[PDB]
């Protein structure tokens, strides 16, 4: 099991999600076509921001 | 494939492709049954020979 974590903007979350196009998901990091996994996201303003 | 996305669509061109061997069985099974028309028409062709 590998766990990748990171802090992303708020508003791009969906763009984790393999096949979504962008800045953020093509030239940052991107999922391959047959990934096995999930994601989770959260909101961080109390402590990161 | 182009159009769209490639997680969504593959069951999509999946329809087509059990499309296109269900229209290639039913055309062979045609075949075999003129085939067979056709074995029994030459056999009694070879007792008129």
């Amino acid at each position: 099991v590998y766990a990748d974590s990171f802090v992303i903007r708020g508003d791009e979350v969906r763009q984790i999600a393999p096949g979504q196009t962008g800045n953020i998901a093509d030239y940052n990091y991107k999922l391959p076509d047959d990934f096995t996994g999930c994601v989770i996201a959260w909101n961080s303003n109390k402590l990161d921001s | 494939f182009s159009r769209l996305d490639k997680v969504e669509a593959e069951v999509q061109i999946d329809r087509l492709i059990t499309g296109r061997l269900q229209s290639l069985q039913t055309y062979v099974t045609q075949q075999l049954i003129r085939a067979a028309e056709i074995r029994a028409s030459a056999n009694l062709a070879a007792t008129k020979m």
